């Protein structure tokens, strides 16, 4: 049950965007938004 | 992308021998010792120790190639003193010397602290 | 962009000396004196504090939120 | 046809560096002990960083890289731990590693300075250098950013990577007067006298000496702060002794097999 | 209901206010826009100093 | 332009840096710059051989 949460461009507010939907912030309304970091096991070696 | 890992310089790989003896044919009583996963650290001191020994006619090491982790030590003794025992004696005395140096250094420190 | 953690050539920890170096420069000291006041003898480790540029400030100006 | 009886004399012992002298020993032994100081000295250091949430302005790998370079006091723990490669268990067991956690989040308006003091270690003795002088600056966070991660430390030596390099800089120097001529000065008068020079201010360099061997090696090992300098020397001596012992055993087995 | 200045639209809001003031030929509207712009600039300066 | 005589504060808030020299167009989201061409000065008499 993952609605593919996004991060607004300037508001820096989360949004719930699903397929076949416009790409806009829930408030104000902007056309830019980035994704959120994965949940995978991001493991680096301090080398 | 092809950079080798850092552990290949000292850690042995499965099947590789740490030390290999190979008798030479050009002159009597001459062997080449081949050491895997080592550097100048463990070859230079042995070279010097072999030089100290008078019965050793020739002694010298080399690094075939810097990117390769391998060294070759050539030893040639008098006919009545096989190079194997020369190597063993060199290492044994070198270990004794380092142990003595450690003991002296430790006593010197413990005396230096409030003394 | 940020003070390194160790001197490239020497290896002496220098990361923990940027704030101190700035404070010493600010109060009254001059660079040539502040550097040896911090204890940086070798000239190899001094280039860390003299040449280092502090861009992390400009980076922090672009606050993501608020 | 045997070894020699070297002598040692410390001139300056502090908690930051040691200056000593070795006499009656060969150059090869001196330089080898040096290279062991720099390269083959066991020490603890961060080697496995798992980043969970990093909203700082630096890269993800920048944090891990920096954390790799923060020294960790290993006065009595390095000798006890075992190399992770040779451990006989899965995951970083505490018997063979030391775990670290960092969780900082800039809430107030003033910019944070995430310093090494935020590295909350599980073990008491394995901590960055802050016991007794600011702390190593890691990264700067601004209101709203955060940095959550945990990293494990493991035993290594400088040869594998620099992070395991306890000594800041080894000052090795012998025969301060150029008595053995190992270097030829085009204009000896132009050069400044060495710190260890016994030669007066009139003469430039000692007269040649044919039957002269290098002795009196001057050392100035300088600990980065992880280990105490005398501890560095003792560990290097022990490590070299162990390497020779292993080599002797291998050679013995090889000869016996033949 | 959500007030405008919050949080990253300070510069965009200032530009919008300046544009509206320039477009509006009225004196009272011009004065109100100038006052609002000055207040926004002062608040931004205070936040930066903090 | 929208950054005519604007303070570094607003530039930083607009994800821009005060150091950017500017003077370059943005077409299709690419920075295009006009190279200054050169030619012979007009309305001047030259006598070549
Ligand atoms: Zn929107
Ligand atoms: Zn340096
Ligand atoms: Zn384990």
């Amino acid at each position: 049950q993952q609605p593919m949460i996004y991060i607004c461009g300037e508001c820096h507010t989360e949004n719930e965007i699903k397929s076949r939907d416009p790409i806009r912030c829930r408030e104000c309304g902007y056309r830019i938004m980035y994704k959120k970091r994965t949940k995978r096991l991001v493991v680096f070696d301090a080398r | 992308m092809n950079a080798p890992p850092a552990f290949e310089s000292f850690l042995l790989f499965e099947g590789e021998k740490k030390i290999t003896i190979n008798k030479d044919t050009k002159v009597p009583n001459a062997c080449l010792f081949t050491i895997n996963k080592e550097d100048h650290t463990l070859g230079n001191i042995i070279k010097s120790q072999l030089l100290k020994d008078p019965q050793v006619l020739f002694a010298g090491y080399k690094v075939p190639h810097p990117l390769e982790h391998k060294i070759i030590i050539r030893v040639q003794t008098t006919p009545d003193y096989s190079p194997q025992e020369a190597f063993t004696n060199a290492i044994t005395d070198l270990i004794s010397e380092l142990s003595l140096l450690e003991e002296r250094f430790r006593v010197a420190i413990k005396d230096k602290q409030e003394g | 962009m940020i003070i390194p953690v160790r001197c490239f050539t020497c290896g002496k920890i220098v990361g923990n000396k940027w704030e101190a170096y700035l404070g010493l420069l600010q109060a009254e000291y001059t660079e040539g004196d502040a550097l040896d006041a911090l204890g940086l003898k070798r000239y190899c480790c001094r280039r860390m504090l003299l040449a280092h540029v502090d861009l992390i400030e400009k980076l922090l100006n672009y606050a993501p939120l608020e | 046809p045997y070894a020699n009886q070297p002598t040692v004399r410390i001139t300056e012992l502090t908690d930051e560096n040691v200056k000593f002298i070795i006499e009656n020993t060969d150059l090869a032994v001196a330089n080898s002990i040096r290279r062991v100081f720099i390269a083959e000295v066991p020490i603890i250091a961060i080697d496995w960083v798992q980043i969970d949430a990093n909203s700082s302005v630096l890269h993800d790998e920048f944090i891990a890289h920096r954390l790799g370079l923060i020294p960790l006091t290993s006065d009595d723990i390095v000798d006890k731990l075992q190399y992770s490669r040779d451990c006989t268990c899965e995951e970083f067991c505490p018997e063979c590693s030391v775990e670290f956690t960092l969780d900082v989040r800039c809430n107030e308006d003033q910019t944070r300075h995430v310093t090494s003091r935020d590295l909350i270690s599980n073990s008491p003795r394995v901590i960055p250098v802050t016991s007794r002088q600011d702390d190593i600056l890691i990264v700067k966070l601004r209101k709203g950013q955060e940095l959550r991660l945990r990293a494990y430390a493991k035993k290594g030596f400088g040869k594998e990577h620099a992070k395991w390099n306890p000594t800041a800089g080894v000052a090795f120097e012998y025969d301060p007067d150029n008595a053995l001529r190992h270097t030829v000065y085009p204009k000896p008068e132009e050069w400044p006298k060495s710190e260890y020079s016994e030669l007066d201010e009139d003469e430039s360099q000692a007269p040649y000496d044919p039957n002269g061997k290098p002795e009196r090696f001057y050392y100035n090992v300088e600990s980065c702060g992880s280990l105490r300098p005398e501890t560095i020397v003792l560990s290097a001596l022990s490590g070299l002794k162990k390497k020779l012992s292993d080599l002797q055993t291998q050679l013995s087995h090889e000869i016996q097999s033949d | 209901f959500r007030k405008a200045p919050p949080n990253y639209a300070m510069k965009k809001t200032q530009l919008l206010k300046e544009k509206a003031m320039a477009e509006d030929l009225g004196d009272q509207d011009k004065a109100k826009q100038i006052q609002d712009q000055l207040n926004e600039l002062e608040e931004r300066a205070e936040a930066l100093d903090r | 332009c929208l950054l005519n005589g604007l303070t570094d504060r607003d530039l930083c808030e607009l994800n821009e840096c005060p150091l950017d020299p500017g003077g370059y167009f943005i077409i299709n989201g690419s920075e295009k710059v006009l190279i200054a061409q050169e030619k012979m000065a007009t309305n001047t008499v030259y006598v070549f051989a």
